[PDB]
């Protein structure tokens, strides 16, 4: 049930900086009881990347980040705005790729009680992928 | 000479208090078991008139504890006693 | 949770003493901050309170019947119990098993048990 | 010991309109205080405790309020088996003493 | 300037300091008693979300206690585990001598992080923490408490666990633990009875998380 | 029956002590704010009585303390109550 | 009113206590120092009398800490002295 | 409810709480006094084999102290160093205030290693240990006290060393140490004189240990 | 044997203990006090020069300390933070409950080496270090205080910084820091006012070091 999409890309010049958001809905909130939320990246004729996660605040709120990026790109999200978002700094030509947000989201068994939903230390939810451009 | 202007007020009161081998440490029970225990009511208006008493101490003994020093008081009653005798054979 | 359930002789004489007693179950006796009560129905009338005998095997009466009224209570068993001297007509009545507590949650929420009709005539 | 007034001591209602009945404390029950609905040959039933809170099973007509020494409760519609002997009880004190009981009236 | 109450034949009175009583007799210091008594039984709500607000905190003012001889049960104990963000404590260790409250119906244990602005945590209506036989103007780490008033006069547990974020601010969640990965979104409305309730159904019936995820539930509002 | 015999004197005191939502510890002044503050001058030759009397308690106050084993003592006044009691009503 | 039923007793006391610039800590004594010495007979049954008094006040006095929260106590002496007034002069 | 013992130029008396008697005057604090007597004046053994089996650990009850104003002497002073057989301590540091007892002739030093159940270790028959100035209910790391009671009335050192092994059990050994490599079989028949004269003879003579080895003797029964 | 003084509307008198005065009448224990007053009252040197030569080092004496109600403003007030030649600190933290003098005009901060003899520092003529509301027998490391005594009754800042070297000796040296380059020869003859205004004249005029090196100033003899 859960879904989210990808903007905020286009070209970009190396040496410069942009910021990549990703709005959703279909869960509980993406800050509290939720899941974290990653960028994946893939350059075209490229296997996926890993970039880092945003951990829930309920998790404790921190990122890690995947070795490529690291002092490069921030992970960090709009609470209660069900935002991701991807700040990438001194870029260059080499990070062009289809960037890809990420949930380990999904709906859980119901009760007579209430509703349930799971919070997965992998994915299940992929957005559309916004493509970023670094050239000259 | 006390008004209870609480919003509501438990009636009774559930306590506890501290009160052959059984004295000596080695042998007796741990702390959880040092304990006593028992009921009272409401008899002549006491228990609420009780409650709304140490909602009004509360301010003097605040204050009391900000001007002092010792990190731990065990004597606010030892006090009382002397300042009774005092005023009746000073 | 707890049953309650009173059980007695049903027909006593005039100055006899009637005894009535409460079976507990679902729960025990030694409970920790429950009073285990009586109440006199006075058919036609409203409700008379007895007294109550404590977790602690304490009692205290209702001072109307202060002198004819004897609580007390048995916790191998199970089993508390009423006993009223020197009946007369005017005791006939349903009597009633409670279980009051001295809870902040449970404070207004009584158990009572289904109730026992004791007729006293000659 | 604190006597319990009730008022009226009868309640005529016309079924599907409401009623209510008053309580008086003579000294203040602080919200202390249960209703009990009463029917020949049943141990009373309860309504409302501490003033105002539905016992398990008690439909959503019912409802009470008050404190101190004025107390009141109402049935916002009443229906069929809601005319009864309604009873107070104040719990403040230990005679545990009751109203008379209001009769509620067709 | 600590008031008294004096229990007579008659009713509690509070003794006055201008005006002597010759006939108020006190024969040892046997009579002389300290009480600790609990907030709740004033009515205050006891629910997690609402005490909490109660509670906040400073830097500049030590730490001080006082001694009960006596007191109530209570029927709604905390115990709170709260660190910073970065992973420090905001409670200090309780000191020697310092031990939990003997006599309590459900224990609060509240875990979890949050923004800790002073250097301890106060009860912000001036009540104090009750701990076994010493009330407390703050707050120790690990140590189960109650919220109380102490009264001067002359005489003639089934444990509730909860994860917490932002334990220290005005907008804060909080989640009740069924399980390492199980837990229920708390509200104010419920009760300590009523979780209990939910903990055993849902652990009865094995509707607990399976897989690594977490499994969060939200009670029907009705 | 107190006579100074100190080198000088000041002849006055600049002293301080400590004596809505205030009294609560969470609302109520930081440490360096309980404390009050005044003067005082030589009345009656009482201050620098006062110099002279505290010069003197000194010895009596050092072979106290190195008698007893309390790390910190707050009961000397509390004690010099009792004994005015039981020298009159002993 | 004491009977003394020890196996044996020690009929004496050979005892210790703690009674010019020696007043100042600087310049006085180290702690091994400050204490006095000396002997005492049983006169009159005295010494085998207080044995006995020694080990019957046991009981009370470990049933007393039990009950108390302070972690070190200094005050008992001056409990007595407190009661022995309140009991003449109430 | 602790009794009071009032000296008359008559003998020793045990006051009353019912009774008041009125010429029992107090006419200061300084008439009422603490004493710390020890327990070798009743009789009891104090080699070590014996004394060790008056002592033993216990968990759930914390310590506590009270004050001496005046003591005795003490013949004989034990102090204690014991390990777990992991190497972890058994008894806690003293804390601050502190200090041994100080009037000991023979001082007893046990260091070694045994189980130790508890937390602290207690006194079987309820006396007390007695530091400086203070009687205890437990036992200190490392510090000097010797065993005993404290009254409360009306006025008006040659070190000798043991090793031991299972120290906190009922089936225990000790050794008597002369030197880092010799030592003597431990028995209950021997006083405190008794040691100091082997250790003179043994020394003096050089029958102690020359090689690496520990050498260790053991009385002649007779 | 403490003596009290007694305050009339005559004068001040030290009250007997053999002497019973039956109209010295005391109606609560409020009209007791504990005062203490500073010796810079009674005229005894406030520099630091002076100062560190009444204080000095002792070890086999333990620290201890008393209450104040109320006492006296302090012109000058010490902090000392003293190390070793090796590094090590000479004297100990101060414990819980201890802060500093709450009433100071001028707080002379020494901070340097020396040697350190004893446990403690000790005062020589037996006044009392004078900490917030509890006086002392010794100086506690960083805390601020006053030197005073302390008198029993019945009632009816600017920090100037100094570097020190051979601090705990007969025989030592002090600099009056301007900056952390910058000094100025310390001598008996100066006076807080004086050194504030040579830290103007010094700073405001820009006759600072500028390069890495310390530039040590020494007053004109006149
Ligand atoms: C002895 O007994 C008396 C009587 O029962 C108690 O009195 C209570 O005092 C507290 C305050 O100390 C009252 O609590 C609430 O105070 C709020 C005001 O403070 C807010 O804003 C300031 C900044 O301006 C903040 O610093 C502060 O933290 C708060 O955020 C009011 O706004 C509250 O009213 C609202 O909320 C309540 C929620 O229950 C609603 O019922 C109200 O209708 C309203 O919407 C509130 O007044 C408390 O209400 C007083 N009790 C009563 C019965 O009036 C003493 O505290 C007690 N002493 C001790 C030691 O127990
Ligand atoms: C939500 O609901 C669940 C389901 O009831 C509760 O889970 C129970 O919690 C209690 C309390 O912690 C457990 O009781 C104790 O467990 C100890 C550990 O046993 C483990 O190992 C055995 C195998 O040897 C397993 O069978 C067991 O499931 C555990 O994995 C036992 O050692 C205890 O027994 C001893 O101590 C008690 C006193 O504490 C004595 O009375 C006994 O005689 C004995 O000496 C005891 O059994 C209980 O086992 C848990 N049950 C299950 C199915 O998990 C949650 O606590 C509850 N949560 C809330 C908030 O209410
Ligand atoms: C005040 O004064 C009185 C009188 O002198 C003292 O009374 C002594 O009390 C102790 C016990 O507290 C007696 O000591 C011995 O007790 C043993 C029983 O306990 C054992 O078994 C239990 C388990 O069941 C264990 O927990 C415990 O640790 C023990 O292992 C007896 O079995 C002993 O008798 C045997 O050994 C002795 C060794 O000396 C032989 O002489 C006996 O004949 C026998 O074989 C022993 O009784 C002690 O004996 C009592 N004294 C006297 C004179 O009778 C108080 O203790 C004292 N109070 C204080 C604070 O000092
Ligand atoms: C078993 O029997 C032996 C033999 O007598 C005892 O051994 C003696 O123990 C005492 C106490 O420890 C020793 O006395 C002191 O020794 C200090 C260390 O000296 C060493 O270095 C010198 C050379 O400089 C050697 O000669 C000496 O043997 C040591 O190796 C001295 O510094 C002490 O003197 C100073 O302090 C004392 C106060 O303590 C003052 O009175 C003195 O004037 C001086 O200022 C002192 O001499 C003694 O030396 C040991 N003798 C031998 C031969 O070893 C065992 O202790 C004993 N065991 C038992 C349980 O009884
Ligand atoms: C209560 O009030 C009285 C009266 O004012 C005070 O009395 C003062 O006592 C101190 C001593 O405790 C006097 O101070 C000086 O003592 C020196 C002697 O000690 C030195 O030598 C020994 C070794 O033999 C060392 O251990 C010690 O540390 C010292 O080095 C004298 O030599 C001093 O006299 C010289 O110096 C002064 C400097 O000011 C000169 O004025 C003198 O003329 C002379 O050259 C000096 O006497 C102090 O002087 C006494 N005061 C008065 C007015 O006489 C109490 O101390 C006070 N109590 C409290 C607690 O405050
Ligand atoms: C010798 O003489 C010099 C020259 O006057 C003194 O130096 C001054 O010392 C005072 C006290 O430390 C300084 O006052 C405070 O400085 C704080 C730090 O500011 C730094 O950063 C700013 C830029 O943001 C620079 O301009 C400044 O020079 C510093 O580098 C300020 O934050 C303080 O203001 C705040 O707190 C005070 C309360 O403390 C409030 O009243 C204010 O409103 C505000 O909230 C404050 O300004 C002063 O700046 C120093 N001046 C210079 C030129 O260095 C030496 O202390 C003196 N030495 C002796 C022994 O007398
Ligand atoms: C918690 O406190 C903060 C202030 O520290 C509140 O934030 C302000 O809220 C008002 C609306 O009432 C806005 O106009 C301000 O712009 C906000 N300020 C900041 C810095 O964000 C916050 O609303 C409070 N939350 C709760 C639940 O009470
Ligand atoms: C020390 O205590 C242990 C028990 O913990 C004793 O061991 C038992 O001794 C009896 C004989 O009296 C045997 O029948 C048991 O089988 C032994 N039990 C175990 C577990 O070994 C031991 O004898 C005691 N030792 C001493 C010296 O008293
Ligand atoms: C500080 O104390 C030392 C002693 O520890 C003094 O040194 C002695 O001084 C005398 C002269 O008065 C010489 O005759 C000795 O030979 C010196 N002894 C040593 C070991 O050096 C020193 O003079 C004192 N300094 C001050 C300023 O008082
Ligand atoms: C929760 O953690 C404990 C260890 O602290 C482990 O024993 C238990 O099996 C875990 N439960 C689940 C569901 O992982
Ligand atoms: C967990 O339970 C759900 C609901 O029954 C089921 O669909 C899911 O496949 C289970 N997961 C695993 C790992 O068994
Ligand atoms: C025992 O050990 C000490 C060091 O602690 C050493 O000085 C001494 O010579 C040793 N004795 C023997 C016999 O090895
Ligand atoms: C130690 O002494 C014994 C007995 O005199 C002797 O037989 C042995 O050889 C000696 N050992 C050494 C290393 O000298
Ligand atoms: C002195 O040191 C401080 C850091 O402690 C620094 O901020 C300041 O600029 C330094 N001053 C000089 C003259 O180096
Ligand atoms: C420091 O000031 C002096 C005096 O004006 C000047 O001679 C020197 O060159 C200056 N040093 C530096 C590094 O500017």
């Amino acid at each position: 049930e859960v879904q989210l999409v990808e903007s905020g890309g286009g070209l970009v010049k190396p040496g410069g900086s942009l910021r990549l958001s990703c709005t959703g809905s279909g869960g509980t909130g993406f800050t509290f009881k939720y899941a974290g939320m990653s960028w994946v990246r893939q350059a075209p004729g490229k296997g996926p990347e890993w970039i880092g996660r945003i951990k829930s605040r309920i998790d404790g709120g921190t990122t890690d980040y995947a070795a490529p990026v690291k002092d490069r790109f921030i992970v960090s999200r709009d609470d209660s705005r069900n935002t991701l978002y991807l700040q990438m700094n001194s870029l260059k030509t080499e990070d062009t790729a289809v960037y890809y947000c990420a949930t380990g989201s999904g709906k859980g068994p119901s009760a007579s009680f209430g509703e349930s939903y799971y919070y997965y230390d992998f994915i299940n939810v992929w957005g559309k992928g916004t493509t970023v451009t670094v050239s000259s | 000479v006390i008004v209870n202007a609480q919003p509501k007020c438990n009636p009774n009161l559930h306590y506890w208090t501290t009160q052959g081998l059984a004295w000596i440490p080695y042998f007796g029970p741990a702390a959880e078991g040092i304990y006593t225990e028992g009921l009272m009511h409401n008899q002549d208006g006491l228990i609420c008139g009780l409650r709304q008493l140490a909602n009004e101490t509360t301010q003097a003994l605040q204050l009391f504890l900000r001007a002092t020093t010792e990190l731990r008081t065990f004597s606010i009653l030892n006090r009382k006693a002397i300042d009774f005798l005092l005023q009746r054979w000073g | 949770q707890v049953q309650l359930h009173e059980s007695g002789p049903g027909l006593v004489k005039p100055s006899q003493t009637l005894s009535l007693t409460c079976t507990v179950s679902g729960g025990s006796i030694n409970s920790a901050g429950y009073y285990w009560t009586w109440i006199r129905q006075h058919p036609g009338k409203g409700l008379e309170w007895i007294g109550y005998i404590d977790y602690t095997g304490r009692t205290y009466y209702n001072p109307s019947l202060e002198s004819r009224v004897i609580i007390s209570i048995d916790t191998s068993k199970n089993h508390f119990s009423l006993r009223l001297t020197s009946v007369s007509a005017a005791d006939t009545a349903v009597y009633y098993c409670a279980r009051e507590s001295s809870w902040v949650s449970e404070l207004g929420r009584d158990n009572w048990g289904q109730g026992t009709l004791v007729t006293v005539s000659s | 010991e604190i006597v319990m007034t009730q008022s009226p001591a009868t309640l005529p209602v016309s079924p599907g309109e409401g009623a209510t009945l008053s309580c008086r404390a003579s000294q203040s029950v602080f919200t202390n205080l249960a209703w009990y609905q009463q029917k020949p040959g049943q141990a009373p039933r309860l309504l409302i405790y501490d003033a105002s809170t539905r016992a398990t099973g008690i439909p959503a007509r019912f409802s009470g309020s008050g404190s101190g020494t004025e107390f009141t409760l109402t049935i916002s519609s009443l229906q069929s088996e809601d005319f009864a002997v309604y009873y107070c009880q104040q719990y403040n004190n230990w005679p545990r003493t009751y109203g008379q009981g209001t009769r509620v009236e067709v | 300037s600590i008031p008294l109450g004096v229990i007579h034949n008659s009713t509690l009175q509070v003794s006055d300091v201008d005006k002597l009583v010759c006939r108020d007799k006190l024969s040892s210091t046997n009579q002389l008693r300290s009480v600790g008594l609990n907030l709740e039984g004033n009515g205050v709500a006891t629910d997690v979300p609402s005490v909490t607000k109660r509670w906040g905190f400073r830097s500049g003012v030590p730490p001080k206690v006082v001694n009960y001889e006596a007191g109530e049960w209570a029927e709604n104990c905390y115990n709170l585990e709260i660190k910073k963000p970065d992973g420090s404590e905001c409670l200090p260790a309780a000191p020697d001598g310092i031990r939990g409250f003997p006599r309590c119906r459900y224990v609060h244990k509240v875990s979890g992080t949050g923004p800790c602005a002073g250097d301890f945590a106060f009860h912000k209506e001036g009540a104090f923490f009750l701990y076994d036989r010493l009330a407390s103007t703050v707050i120790y780490r690990g140590t189960t408490f109650a919220e109380g008033v102490v009264a001067f006069l002359i005489l003639p547990s089934t444990t509730i666990r909860y994860q917490a974020t932002g334990f220290g601010t005005n907008e804060t969640e909080y989640l009740f633990e069924v399980d390492n990965l199980t837990y229920v979104q708390l509200e104010s409305r419920f009760t300590p009875q009523f979780l209990l309730q939910l903990n055993e159904t849902i652990y009865a019936s094995g509707k607990r998380s399976n897989t690594t995820g977490k499994l969060i539930w939200k009670v029907n509002p009705e």
